[PDB]
C-alpha cells in the first residue's frame, strides 16, 4: 500500500519567518495529493488537494510544487496563532495515506520557569495514596529535568507527567511532574523535594518540605 | 449554509455493538455526502467509510470492513454509523465529515464536520469524580507569590470541565490534561497562582462538573503558617 | 566530568572580528549540544550561542543572532564562535559550557571555563 | 467655457515613415482654431463623436483616466481606462459607473463583469495630450506630453496603442482623484482645496491636412486646407 | 420504484480493456463571424538575408529586392518607411527591429 513520509519533523521560527517543509511519498506522481493544517485536537484546513492547486478561500499565505516523489509545501509568513503541524495527504487511489506531521512553532529568547511543589495534605493520606507535585512554569525549552529528592535522595521511576502546549501569548511552555506513594511508603521516609535547572536559570533550584511539620 | 450536528457522548462495553448519528442540515439534503472519521488524544487519524445517502453507495477501509456499517436516511434528515467488535483503543473523539468536493471540480476532501463524539470503552462503571485540596505553606511562598489547586481523581465517564467557579477570580488559573487509570478512571489537575496580599484570605474554591450527569462538585483550598 | 575550556580572544579594535575558540579532550563530544554564554562586568549570565550534530543551521539568542555564527567539530571536540563588528557593548567575559545531558532537547548550563574579550 | 484651439491636435496617421515630404492626409483631425469645451477640475458625461481630442495641464495628476461607452451604463458595452500608481490598466467591461467617478476609497464602478482585459506601462505644470478615434474595429489612442490656456506651440501626436475592441462608443467621461472626496457616489466635485488643474475636450472632422515632415520623420508644421 | 443513481463511477482497473480505460480528452470550438481576429496559428517560419535578390514579405508588405542596412533613424513606432510617391524605401525587421 502507499506510504509516505514528512522531514523535517518539526520547526521553530521567530514572527515574521519563512517556513517551508516536504513530503514524501512511496510511488512517483504529479497530483491527487492533498495538504493539511492540524492542531491538537482540532480540525484540519484544506491548502492544497492536487499538486500546486487549491480553492476559493484558501489564502495566498500558502503553496505548494514538486514532481516524482518528492513535493514541497511553503508559508509565506509565520505567527503565534499559526502553533499547528503541517500534513501531506495522497488519493491517487482509494487506500488514503496520511502524512507523519511536521510540527510548526514560535522560536523565542530563553525563559527561567517558576519553580514550585505540591506538598500532600491529610484528606489524601487517609485515602492510603500519597502523591506530591513538581511544576515548571512559562519555560520555553520542551523539558527541564523535575527530580525527586525524597530524603534527599533520587527517585526514578514513581511519577506521572503532563504537558501542555506553547502558549500563542507568549510562546512560552510549562511542564510538571506527579509523585505517587503510598501511605505506609510516604510516612517512611520524612523530608521531600524538588530540584530544577534550566538553560536560563543561574544555578539548580531545590525545594522541599518535611513531614514533621 | 450547510451543517452537521452530532450525538452526545457514548459509552459501552468492549465487544459490543453501538449506534451513533450525524443529523445533516441546510440546503438540500439530496445534494450532500457524509464520511466519519476517528481522532484519539494524539495518535494519528482513522477513517471508517463514506456514503452518498441521495443514491445509498457506501464503502469502507480494510481495517473496519465487516465490522462497521453506514446507513443514512433523508427522511430524518441524518446519517447513521453501525459499530461492532468495540474495544479499549476505540476510546477516542469521533467525528462525521460532509464530503461536498465530487460535483464543482472539487475532488473527494471534506471541508465541514459536525461537532465531534468523545467514546470510551472500558470495563469501569459511572460515577461522580474524588476531589481532595492541598495546603501550601507560607515558608513556601516564592517571590511574594504562592498557587493553590485542586486535583480531580476517579470519575468516569468523560467529558469532563474542570475549572474555578465564576467571576475575575480567576485570575492565573491554570489547568493540564488528562489521565486514565489502569482501573478504567479519568483523572486532572487545576492550578491556580496568588500573590502574598491575597492568599488565604481570598478562600479559593476549585469546581468540577461531571456533564454526562451533570454532578456538581468544589472545594475549597486553604493555606497554612 | 566534562571538562571544557576556551582559547583565543583578548584585545582586538572596535569594528573589527575575530574568533574564540574552545576544546576538549577524553571524553565524547557528539552526545551533548555544545553551548556558549556571556557576562558583561559585573552582570548576570547571558545564553549566546549553541549548535548541534544534524548540522540544520543554528541557534543563538537575540543579542548576537544577527551578526555572530557558531560551528562545532565532532571528530576533533573543537569548537567555535565567530565576532563581527565588535562594540563597545560586547566587551564581557565568555564561558563555554555543554549541555550536560545526553542526546537532551534542553540544556543544562555547565560552563567549563571562560576568558575575556574587550575592543580598544 | 470656450477658448480657442491653435494649431495644437495633430497626430502622425499611418506609421509610414517619410523624410523631407509634404504628404497631403485626408483624415479626423481637429480643425484649426476651433473653439474647444474648457472645464476646471479645480467631469460631466460628453458626447462620442467622429472623434475626441483631449488635454491637461497640472502638476498634481488629478486627471487619471477617461471612460466610454454607448449607453455608458451596465445596459451595454463599456470601456475603462485609468492610470495607477505604477500601471494603467484598461477593460472593456460594460461595467455600470459612478455619477462622479473619484479615485484615491477607489469610487470608480458599481459592477464590473468584464470581458476584456489588459495592462502596460504607465503614462507617465505639465502638459498633456490624448486623442481617440474610433473608424475601424479598434480604439486607437494617441498621446503626448511637455513642459509648459493652450499653448499657441506646435506639436505632434504619437500613436500610443491600437485596442481590438469593437464596441460602440457614443458618450465618455473623465476619471478624478483630487486629494479629499467623498467616499460614495452621493456628492461631486468637492473635498479639497485642491490646486489650478484643468482640461479641454475638442472635437476632431473630416478634414484634408498638409504635413510636413523633417529629415528625421518627425512632423513640425501642418496646414489646414479648409481654414 | 427504481430511484436510479443518474451518474456512475467508470471505476477503471487494469483487468479493464481499452474501450473502458481512463481517456482524457479535449475537445476544442471555434468562431470566426465578425472578427477583429484575436487568436491566429501559424508562427513566423521566417529566413534572413542581405545583399542579393530575394523574394520578401514583412508582416505582409510583398515585395522583390536587395535589403541591406540603412542610416534612417526611424521612430520607435514607425515600422516601413516610403520615399516620393509612395515607394518602399525601407522596412523595419520584425524580429531585430
Ligand atoms: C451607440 O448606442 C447608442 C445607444 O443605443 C446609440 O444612440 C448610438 O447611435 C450608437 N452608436 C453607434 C455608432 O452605433
Ligand atoms: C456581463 O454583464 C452584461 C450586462 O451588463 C451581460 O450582458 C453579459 O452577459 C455578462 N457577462 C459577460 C461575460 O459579459
Ligand atoms: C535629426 O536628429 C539629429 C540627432 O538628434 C539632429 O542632429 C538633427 O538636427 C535632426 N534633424 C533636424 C532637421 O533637426
Ligand atoms: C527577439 O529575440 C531576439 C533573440 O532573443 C532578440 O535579440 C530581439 O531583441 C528580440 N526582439 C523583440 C522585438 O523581442
Amino acid at each position: 500500500d502507499i506510504q509516505m513520509t514528512q522531514s523535517p519533523s518539526s520547526l521553530s521560527a521567530s514572527v515574521g519567518d519563512r517556513v517551508t517543509i516536504t513530503c514524501r511519498a512511496s510511488q512517483g506522481i504529479s497530483s491527487w495529493l492533498a495538504w493539511y493544517q492540524q492542531k491538537p485536537g482540532k480540525a484540519p484546513k484544506l491548502l492544497i488537494y492536487d499538486a500546486s492547486n487549491l480553492e476559493t478561500g484558501v489564502p495566498s499565505r500558502f503553496s505548494g510544487s514538486g514532481s516524482g516523489t518528492d513535493f514541497t509545501f511553503t508559508i509565506s509568513s509565520l505567527q503565534p496563532e499559526d502553533i499547528a503541524t503541517y500534513y501531506c495527504q495522497q488519493y491517487d487511489n482509494l487506500p488514503l495515506t496520511f502524512g507523519g506531521g511536521t510540527k510548526v512553532e514560535i522560536k523565542r529568547t530563553v525563559a527561567a520557569p517558576s519553580v514550585f511543589i505540591f506538598p500532600p495534605s491529610d484528606e489524601q493520606l487517609k485515602s492510603g495514596t500519597a502523591s506530591v507535585v513538581c511544576l515548571l512554569n512559562n519555560f520555553y525549552p520542551r523539558e527541564a529535568k523535575v527530580q525527586w529528592k525524597v530524603d534527599n535522595a533520587l527517585q526514578s521511576g514513581n511519577s506521572q507527567e503532563s504537558v501542555t502546549e506553547q502558549d500563542s501569548k507568549d510562546s512560552t511552555y510549562s511542564l510538571s511532574s506527579t509523585l505517587t506513594l503510598s501511605k505506609a511508603d510516604y510516612e517512611k521516609h520524612k523530608v521531600y523535594a524538588c530540584e530544577v535547572t534550566h538553560q536560563g536559570l543561574s544555578s539548580p533550584v531545590t525545594k522541599s518540605f518535611n513531614r514533621g511539620e | 449554509q450547510v451543517q452537521l450536528v452530532q450525538s452526545g457522548a457514548e459509552v459501552k462495553k468492549p465487544g459490543s455493538s453501538v449506534k451513533v448519528s450525524c443529523k445533516a442540515s441546510g440546503g438540500t439534503f439530496s445534494s450532500y455526502a457524509i464520511s466519519w472519521v476517528r481522532q484519539a488524544p494524539g495518535q494519528g487519524l482513522e477513517w471508517m467509510g463514506r456514503i452518498i445517502p441521495i443514491f445509498g453507495t457506501a464503502n469502507y477501509a480494510q481495517k473496519f470492513q465487516g465490522r462497521v456499517t453506514i446507513t443514512a436516511d433523508e427522511s430524518t434528515s441524518t446519517a447513521y454509523m453501525e459499530l461492532s467488535s468495540l474495544r479499549s483503543e476505540d476510546t477516542a473523539v469521533y467525528y462525521c465529515a460532509s464530503l461536498a468536493s465530487y460535483s464543482s471540480g472539487w475532488e473527494d476532501v471534506f471541508d465541514i464536520w459536525g461537532q465531534g463524539t468523545m467514546v470510551t470503552v472500558s470495563s469501569a462503571s459511572t460515577k461522580g469524580p474524588s476531589v481532595f485540596p492541598l495546603a501550601p505553606s507560607s515558608k513556601s511562598t516564592s517571590g511574594g507569590t504562592a498557587a493553590l489547586g485542586c486535583l480531580v481523581k476517579d470519575y468516569f465517564p468523560e467529558p469532563v470541565t474542570v475549572s474555578w467557579n465564576s467571576g475575575a477570580l480567576t485570575s492565573g488559573v491554570h489547568t493540564f490534561p488528562a489521565v486514565l487509570q489502569s482501573s478504567g478512571l479519568y483523572s486532572l489537575s487545576s492550578v491556580v497562582t496568588v500573590p502574598s496580599s491575597s492568599l488565604g484570605t481570598q478562600t479559593y474554591i476549585c469546581n468540577v462538573n461531571h456533564k454526562p450527569s451533570n454532578t456538581k462538585v468544589d472545594k475549597k483550598v486553604e493555606p497554612k503558617s | 566530568q566534562v571538562q571544557l575550556q576556551e582559547s583565543g580572544g583578548g584585545l582586538v579594535q572596535p569594528g573589527g572580528s575575530l574568533r574564540l575558540s574552545c576544546a576538549a579532550s577524553g571524553r565524547t563530544i557528539s552526545r551533548y549540544a555544545m553551548s556558549w554564554f556571556r557576562q558583561a562586568p559585573g552582570k548576570e549570565r547571558e545564553f549566546v550561542a549553541v549548535a548541534r550534530r544534524s548540522g540544520d543551521g543554528a541557534f543563538y539568542a537575540d543579542s548576537v543572532q544577527g551578526r555572530f555564527t557558531v560551528s562545532r567539530d565532532d571528530a576533533k571536540n573543537t569548537v567555535y564562535l565567530q565576532m563581527n563588528s565588535l562594540k563597545p557593548e560586547d566587551t564581557a567575559v565568555y564561558y563555554c559550557a555543554i549541555d550536560s545531558d545526553t542526546f537532551y532537547s534542553g540544556s543544562y548550563d555547565y560552563w567549563g571555563q571562560g576568558t575575556q574579550v574587550t575592543v580598544s | 467655457a470656450y477658448t480657442n484651439s491653435f494649431t495644437r491636435g495633430v497626430y502622425y496617421p499611418d506609421k509610414v515613415f517619410r523624410s523631407s515630404v509634404l504628404h497631403s492626409t485626408q483624415d479626423l483631425f481637429l480643425p484649426f482654431f476651433s473653439n474647444v469645451t474648457w472645464f476646471h477640475v479645480i467631469n460631466p458625461v460628453l458626447p462620442f463623436n467622429d472623434g475626441v481630442y483631449f488635454a491637461s495641464i497640472e502638476k498634481s495628476n488629478i486627471i487619471r483616466g477617461w471612460i466610454f461607452g454607448t449607453t455608458l451604463d451596465s445596459k451595454t458595452q463599456s470601456l475603462l481606462i485609468v492610470n495607477n500608481a505604477t500601471n494603467v490598466v484598461i477593460k472593456v467591461c460594460e461595467f455600470q459607473f459612478c455619477n462622479d467617478p473619484f479615485l484615491d476609497f477607489r469610487v470608480y464602478s458599481s459592477a464590473n463583469n468584464c470581458t476584456f482585459e489588459y495592462v502596460s506601462q504607465p503614462f507617465l505644470k505639465n502638459l498633456r495630450e490624448f486623442v481617440f478615434k474610433n473608424i475601424d474595429g479598434y480604439f486607437k489612442i494617441y498621446s503626448k506630453h511637455t513642459p509648459i490656456d493652450l499653448p499657441q506651440g506646435f506639436s505632434a501626436l504619437e500613436p500610443l496603442v491600437d485596442l481590438p475592441i469593437g464596441i460602440n462608443i457614443t458618450r465618455f467621461q473623465t476619471l478624478l482623484a483630487l486629494h479629499r472626496s467623498y467616499l460614495t457616489p452621493g456628492d461631486s466635485s468637492s473635498g479639497w482645496t485642491a490646486g489650478a488643474a484643468a482640461y479641454y475636450v475638442g472635437y476632431l472632422q473630416p478634414r484634408t491636412f498638409l504635413l510636413k515632415y523633417n529629415e528625421n520623420g518627425t512632423i513640425t508644421d501642418a496646414v489646414d486646407c479648409a481654414l | 420504484f427504481n430511484c436510479y443513481f443518474p451518474l456512475r463511477s467508470y471505476s477503471f482497473r487494469p483487468t479493464y480493456g481499452v474501450g473502458h480505460q481512463p481517456y482524457r480528452v479535449v475537445v476544442l470550438s471555434f468562431e470566426l463571424l465578425h472578427a477583429p481576429a484575436t487568436v491566429c496559428g501559424p508562427k513566423k517560419s521566417t529566413n534572413l538575408v542581405k545583399n542579393k535578390c530575394v523574394n520578401f514579405n514583412f508582416n505582409g508588405l510583398k515585395g522583390t529586392g536587395v535589403l541591406t542596412e540603412s542610416n534612417k533613424k526611424f521612430l520607435p513606432f514607425q515600422q516601413f518607411g516610403r520615399d516620393i510617391a509612395d515607394t518602399t524605401d525601407a522596412v523595419r525587421d520584425p524580429q531585430t527591429l
